């Protein structure tokens, strides 16, 4: 992370935190503009310890007196009913075994199930040429090409690019 | 006091249904956000929940707190027990005054409902019920004990004004 | 999905049904109709009392 | 109480070549995916930090250990140590009840069970 | 950051096209498969109550003469002297 | 679907909004007011009353206690 | 059958920079804040080269932790420092220390000595002498 | 036994006699038809006491205790089944014979009529279940907890023949328990200490103490294929009743030392308790469980005195049916994933949702919800304990309470989510993975219903 | 007389009627919710009987 | 139990171009890119849907939210969109 975009990370917070103790909607839009001047203090200048103690004061009355309690927004790494519905859980491939007559609905489904597998059971001529290629020794986040060069699939396909979808 | 939070809980859990994802007493409006029927039915049981003048559980509360005129006790407790009935009368306006009372605000696509009869069957068989709990039961019991049947100046029902405040 | 009784909004105050509330007018009645026993007839001491209890002589 | 626990701390510029020690780690995650992602696998990764992990603390701490300290004779002063205090507990009951019981009586006289 | 533009349109491309794919259901694809198959309130409550009635009353008649303590019901609580006795009380 | 079309509410009335009108001193001053003002005015200032309201607007708090009694009485 | 390096060994000062990182990669070149001089202190049974303990701890907390899975569910390769106590506590939050609750409850330990005192209803207090007079003192007549 | 050891000898001259893999439906089919010739002839009255026939057998009189030794024979061939067919027919089978051989010696012991016909019978074992450890196990490390195995029961067992022979020669003869009726007393000494002190100390070995019991957290971490000798290991845990035949009599009067065993079985059962809330194995798990309330049992014996004597006759078959079904819960969920580490197990409950029932009722006999036959035990032992002071509550109680923790422990790690992997472990629990973890609680909560026959004298 | 907690015992009796037709013992056209409701519907008046014997 | 397709988004986004008053309603619709109208322009952009759609707005959607349109791209990949 760096000292400008650090900045960023605490500037969308500072008022994230605000409207947890506001009770009107305009008591916390009256706010916004208010906190804003003194977030124009300093609007353009170098990136040196001016910078920094502009942030070395941001330490204290940010962490000092902060959100007794906030909102959270239920769907989040925090808050109630957060990963609730998981007596559904969406179990991708758990569809294996059947031994059927417990196979006998869907056709379509499962005459489709079999059709982008291909995909994944080609793709090694494709996406391992340019795996070994596309990493230089051993070096960063090792995403491919996002078109892979020709056609991107996906490159991760299949597992990511069928991911488990929500309800 | 069976009577009363399962039916709460319940009045309250349409709420939390209408809006799917919040429950939180932030982010929810006045009471009249065509919302008529369980807004009635909470403020039967928020006023009852103030320490009840003469709603459902005033044949259990009163004959308690004025029982507590004749006792032995530490008398730190009546100097304890006593100031809970305002904390409890606070409880009920709470709900009213920042989900019943102020401006509309929550997010959009308000997508509410209240139109399901198999709810409307289980408010209207408790709340009939719900009233004429300590009235009709306490009606008819035959007597076990004997009542306090003193409660002078100064010192008879000023817990109903520590409710007032 | 399969049923549009109630409208979806945008903040427009989507009306209701019109007759949910006739019984939550109804029942805002026969709780005030329960006024009645409150004072009429209960008291706050249906007592008596004490005149200080003094004399003694 | 545990912890404060240090979220923050200066930088600008400390150690400047310090960086990508991700670097380390997305190697491995390149390793992991490439080993995730295949067409048939049918079977568990190795994982050898969980091998790593149970048999050097379940086994290997005994070839590691070593009495040349007496911190590691003060267990001393927790297994013997209250064992002696249950029996000296002990010991000075059942006796104080039995002297109760065999001079002088205060049981009630229906007492058949016991 | 124009590095990820190639990225996320082939991924709708085929994320989309997975849940394209996955929205799916070929005229109602149940088969079920083979095979088949309010006012009364005449049996449905019948077989519920109304047969285990005599079975445990007949439980508890066979119950007082083979065991000695049966129902133990205790005292009259009576203030006046009645008819059930001769004699009665002022 | 199509209902939050721009240049609708366009803010009239909302003593709310006089907040804005209170930064004329310091100047911000235009953009922007329309998000919390979004619902506030309308029919969304019908504003349910002070303990009148639970109550229920006197409405039928004291209704029937006159009508029942109360004849025979002799 | 992995058995190059199959578990820790006596160290911790084998040349501990060839332990991290020849195998057993909690260090990258042994300047990492994790190379495995953190034996605690030894001569004890705890861990010797050990990829194991004082590394940054006190909390895998199942955060926002996107970069991999890499919180606590997900398996991240090798970063193991601490286990078997986490999967059930947390980090700071913004209160401190304080010790407030025991003067919380020292709020009673001031009327623990009013359990002393009685707690008779009538008459008042006069709490100047023994013009109270409790209990029965003389006869009828 | 009239004939009960004589038909069961007649199944050996049958596994390699018999066609190819025939010989597990056979050897299956033959075995329950004992089972009922077992329940027959015993369960008889009753009234001080049945001596059997002859010099060979007293029947079980106080204890049945035998009904138990004979259902595990036929239900470890459809578990042992798991992961054994990779072999030569002829060397499959003698791994069969010798649990078959493991099962005579026992059931000619548990009754046993004498002392002198015991110690033989009681030292008959651990020749079969050692072959078990050294062939056909896991990885290594195998060879020193067999000698672990080793060195303590036969370290302890042999001064028996120095304190049983030193009864013989002296007063009578101990070919009869029932011409037991003179027994002198026994004073404090210097010579009869070691006297009471060799007579006990072998049978601390088999049911373990909060000493020497380091290599029972061997046997069953180490352990064959999957939990096949592991459940017999069970019984042979259980199996050191013999104490209740011995000290009964034969200086009963010595309990100024009994102290040392009483404590010392006392902080070390709610030490081992928790000394497994940071173990990293799941065959581990249950083994350090299965001290605890095992260790229960030793205060209710030498504390004398009935009332005591009731809740522990059954709190033998306590865990002797629990952990019996753990360990098949452990022999299962290893043929998917070939470690038996419990943290890799993240992930559970959704893609075996039938055997999850069974997870529930298992573990619900550790906190045994008291209509069962294990808190119907534990409540004489409470009834015991405080009748010798107002202190053993506490100490036994909180075993109550840690355990109570312990086996929810499990529970809530098969509920976790994505599970990361896994492209194998995809079979939905065949029909032997669940008719095998049937058959435990179907006679225990039957057992239930009119628990009269587990009862001892008492 | 013998009535008084005769019918406190069948109310502590169809309790287990939804759990011996769980044991797919030609069970009902499922609508568990529903005959659940309908289980306990009836027993209630079954309860009101024996409370008027008591308070005589 | 109400569903949603892609027709919402596509309202709300082109929507808020306009309720902020500093943008006027007369620029691209779904790609202006932003930098032809540091902290401020890339945060309360984002604020107003901090209070509508309010997903606590993540490190990673700050680089991405430049094209407009790149916004509304992984909403649906978030919101399970249909088809
Ligand atoms: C097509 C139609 C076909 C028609 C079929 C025929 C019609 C039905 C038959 C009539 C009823 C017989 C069935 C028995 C149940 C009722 C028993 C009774 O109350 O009468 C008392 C009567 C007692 O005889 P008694 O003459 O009154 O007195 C003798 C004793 O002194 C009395 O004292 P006691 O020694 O018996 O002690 C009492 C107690 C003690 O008994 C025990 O608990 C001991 C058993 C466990 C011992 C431990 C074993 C551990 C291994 O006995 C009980 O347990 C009674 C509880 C109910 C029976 C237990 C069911 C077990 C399954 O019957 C018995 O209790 C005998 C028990 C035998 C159980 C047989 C169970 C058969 C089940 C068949 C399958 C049905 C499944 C239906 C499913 C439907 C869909 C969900
Ligand atoms: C150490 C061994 C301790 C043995 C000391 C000698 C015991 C002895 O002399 O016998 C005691 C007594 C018989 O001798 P006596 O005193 O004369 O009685 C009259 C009969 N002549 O009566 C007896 O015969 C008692 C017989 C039991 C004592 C022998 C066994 C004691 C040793 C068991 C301790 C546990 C095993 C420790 C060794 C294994 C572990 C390495």
């Amino acid at each position: 992370l760096t000292h400008q975009q650090k900045v960023l990370r605490l500037y969308k917070r500072a008022l994230r935190h605000l409207e947890s103790w506001c009770i009107h909607r305009d008591k916390y839009r009256y706010f916004a503009c208010l906190l804003r001047a003194r977030f124009d203090e300093h609007k353009n200048e170098k990136d040196m310890v001016k910078a920094t103690q502009l942030l070395r004061e941001a330490e204290e009355e940010f962490w000092h007196g902060q959100h007794p309690q906030p909102y959270i927004f239920p769907e989040s790494p925090g808050g109630t009913s957060y990963e609730r519905y998981e007596c559904y859980k969406v179990p991708e491939w758990c569809l294996d075994d059947w031994h059927p007559s417990e196979k006998a609905m869907y056709p379509d489904y499962f005459a489709k199930r079999e059709q982008w597998k291909k995909l994944r059971r080609e793709s090694w001529e494709r996406e391992v040429k340019q795996l070994q290629e596309e990493t230089p020794v051993g070096g960063p986040r090792t995403e491919a090409l996002p078109p892979a060069r020709k056609q991107g699939d996906l490159p991760p396909l299949w597992w990511h690019i069928v991911t488990r979808p929500r309800e | 006091h069976a009577f009363f939070k399962a039916m709460l809980f319940m009045c309250s859990g349409s709420i939390i249904h209408s809006l799917n994802d919040e429950q939180d007493i932030r982010k929810m409006g006045g009471l009249f956000k065509a919302m008529p029927f369980t807004t009635t039915a909470l403020i039967v049981g928020s006023l009852a929940l103030t320490g009840m003048p003469f709603l459902t559980g005033f044949y259990s509360k009163d004959l308690i707190i004025e029982a507590a005129n004749t006792s032995y006790t530490n008398a730190w407790a009546l100097l304890m027990t006593l100031i809970a009935t305002s904390f409890t009368a606070i409880y009920s306006t709470r709900i009213i005054f920042f989900a019943l009372l102020g401006q509309p605000r929550f997010p959009t696509l308000v997508n509410i409902n209240e139109n399901n009869p198999l709810l409307i069957n289980s408010i209207k068989r408790l709340l009939i019920g719900s009233l004429f709990a300590g009235y009709i039961i306490s009606n008819n019991i035959p007597p076990t004990t004997i009542p306090q049947m003193t409660m002078p100046y100064y010192l008879k029902t000023t817990a109903l004004i520590v409710t007032i405040l | 999905g399969g049923g549009a009784h109630i409208e979806p909004r945008y903040r427009q105050f989507p009306q209701l049904t019109r007759s949910q509330v006739i019984q939550a007018e109804f029942f805002s009645a026969t709780m005030w109709f329960w006024i009645l026993w409150r004072f009429w007839h209960d008291s706050d001491a249906v007592l008596g009392h004490f005149p200080y209890p003094d004399p003694s002589q | 109480t545990t912890l404060d626990p240090a979220e923050y701390d200066i930088s600008s510029e400390t150690r400047k070549a310090q960086a990508e020690r991700l670097a380390i780690r997305s190697r491995l995650k390149r390793e992991y995916q490439l080993q995730y992602y295949d067409p048939s696998r049918r079977g568990v990764i190795e994982d050898p930090a969980l091998v790593r992990w149970t048999y050097a603390r379940s086994a290997n701490i005994y070839p590691n250990f070593r009495p040349n300290t007496k911190t590691s004779l003060l267990g001393a002063l927790f297994g013997i140590g209250p064992l002696v205090f249950w029996y000296y507990v002990f010991k000075t009951d059942r006796d104080r009840k039995e002297k109760l019981i065999q001079e002088g009586k205060l049981d009630r006289t229906f007492n058949i069970s016991y | 950051t124009p590095e990820e533009k190639l990225r996320l349109q082939q991924l709708r491309e085929l994320r989309r096209r997975w849940l394209k794919d996955q929205e799916l259901s070929p005229r109602e694809p149940v088969l079920p498969p083979q095979r088949v198959s309010t006012y009364r309130h005449s049996i449905f409550a019948f077989t519920h109550v109304l047969i285990p009635v005599w079975i445990i009353h007949y439980y508890l008649k066979y119950h007082v003469t083979t065991k000695p303590y049966t129902i133990v019901e205790k005292k009259p609580r009576i203030f006046p002297g009645d008819t059930i006795l001769e004699t009665g009380e002022v | 679907m199509e209902l939050p079309d721009y240049k609708q509410w366009k803010i009239e009335g909302t003593p709310l909004e006089t907040v804005q009108e209170k930064l004329a001193a310091r100047g911000l001053r235009d953009p922007w007011g329309r998000n919390e003002a979004w619902r506030y005015m309308g029919g969304f200032a019908n504003n349910v009353s002070f303990v009148g309201a639970l109550l229920k607007g006197f409405k039928w708090g004291f209704a029937a206690f006159v009508v029942a009694i109360g004849a025979e009485y002799y | 059958a992995s058995h190059i390096t199959k578990d820790m060994l006596p160290g911790p000062y084998p040349k501990t920079p060839e332990e991290r990182a020849a195998a057993a990669k909690k260090y990258n070149m042994r300047v990492e804040d994790y190379e495995p001089y953190p034996d605690d202190g030894t001569g004890y049974g705890d861990y010797p080269k050990l990829p194991d303990r004082s590394q940054q701890e006190r909390d895998p907390w199942y955060d926002w932790d996107h970069p991999d899975l890499r919180l606590n569910w997900g398996e991240p390769m090798h970063w193991d420092l601490d286990m078997y106590i986490r999967n059930r506590v947390d980090t700071s939050p913004t209160p401190v220390n304080w010790n407030l609750m025991c003067k919380h409850l020292f709020g009673f330990v001031a009327f623990m000595l009013f359990m002393f005192w009685v707690g008779e209803t009538y008459p008042a207090y006069q709490p100047v002498g023994p013009k109270q007079y409790p209990y029965n003192n003389l006869y009828l007549e | 036994m009239l004939k009960y050891i004589i038909p069961t000898i007649m199944l050996m001259p049958l596994t390699w006699l018999s066609k190819n893999n025939m010989i597990w439906v056979n050897s299956t089919a033959h075995s329950l038809l004992i089972s009922f010739t077992s329940l027959l002839l015993m369960n008889q009255f009753g009234d001080n006491s049945l001596n059997f026939s002859l010099l060979f057998f007293s029947d079980s009189l106080s204890t049945p205790l035998l009904i138990l030794t004979m259902w595990l024979l036929p239900l470890m061939l459809m578990a042992s089944q798991h992961h054994l067919s990779k072999e030569n027919l002829t060397r499959k089978k003698l791994f069969i014979t010798m649990l078959i051989s493991l099962q005579l010696f026992l059931i000619m012991t548990f009754t046993a009529m004498e002392l002198i016909l015991f110690y033989i019978l009681f030292e008959a074992t651990l020749v079969p279940t050692l072959i078990i450890i050294t062939r056909w196990g896991n990885q290594t490390e195998r060879l020193n907890a067999g000698l672990y195995f080793l060195f303590y029961t036969l370290a302890g067992s042999l001064p028996l023949l120095v304190a049983l022979i030193y009864i013989q020669n002296t007063v009578g003869s101990l070919n009869f328990l029932m011409l037991q009726y003179w027994v002198q007393p026994v004073h404090n000494s210097w010579s009869n200490v070691f006297m009471w002190l060799a007579c006990m100390m072998a049978f601390m070995v088999k049911m373990p103490l909060y000493g020497l019991h380091l290599w029972l957290p061997k046997a069953h971490v180490e352990a064959p294929i999957a939990g096949s000798m592991v459940l017999a290991a069970v019984l042979l845990k259980l199996g050191g009743y013999g104490m209740l035949r011995i000290t009964l009599i034969l200086n009963p009067m010595t309990d100024f030392m009994a102290y040392p065993f009483i404590m010392l079985s006392l902080w070390g059962m709610i030490m081992t308790s928790s000394i497994c809330l940071r173990q990293t194995d799941l065959k581990s798990l249950i083994a350090y469980s299965s001290v605890s309330h095992m260790a229960l049992v030793i205060v209710a014996i030498l504390i004398q005195t009935p009332w005591s004597y009731m809740g522990a006759t059954a709190l033998m078959i306590a865990h002797g049916l629990t952990s019996s079904m753990l360990f098949c819960l452990a022999n299962s969920n290893y043929e998917r994933i070939h470690s038996r580490t419990m943290i890799l197990a993240r992930g559970l409950q959704t893609l075996l949702p039938l055997m999850a029932t069974w997870w529930l009722l298992a573990s619900l006999t550790n906190l045994a919800l008291p209509p069962t036959i294990n808190l119907i035990g534990e409540l004489f032992v409470v009834m015991s304990t405080f009748s010798w002071s107002n202190i053993t509550i506490i100490l036994m109680g909180v075993n109550m309470v840690i355990t109570a923790l312990y086996s929810l422990y499990m529970l809530i790690m098969t509920q976790r989510g994505k599970y990361t992997y896994h492209i194998n472990n995809i079979s939905p629990s065949f029909t032997r993975e669940n008719a095998l973890m049937s058959l435990h609680i179907l006679p225990l909560l039957l057992l239930t219903l009119n628990p009269k026959i587990i009862l001892g004298p008492l | 007389m013998n009535m008084f907690s005769s019918l406190s015992l069948v109310t502590l009796l169809l309790l287990t009627m939804p759990i011996m037709m769980m044991s797919f013992n030609t069970y009902k056209p499922s609508n568990y919710p529903l005959y659940v409701k309908t289980a306990i519907s009836y027993a209630f008046i079954t309860s009101m009987i024996p409370t008027m014997m008591f308070i005589h | 139990a109400p569903p949603l397709t892609l027709e919402g988004i596509k309202d709300r986004v082109l929507y808020v171009l306009k309720l902020y008053d500093k943008i006027d309603p007369e620029k691209l619709s779904v790609n202006s890119h932003f930098m032809k109208d540091d902290s401020l322009d890339q945060v309360e952009i984002i604020m107003a849907m901090e209070d509508e759609f309010g997903f606590e707005i993540p490190d990673i959607d700050a680089e991405k939210l430049m094209c407009p349109q790149e916004i509304v791209d992984y909403i649906a990949d978030k919101k399970d969109v249909y088809e």
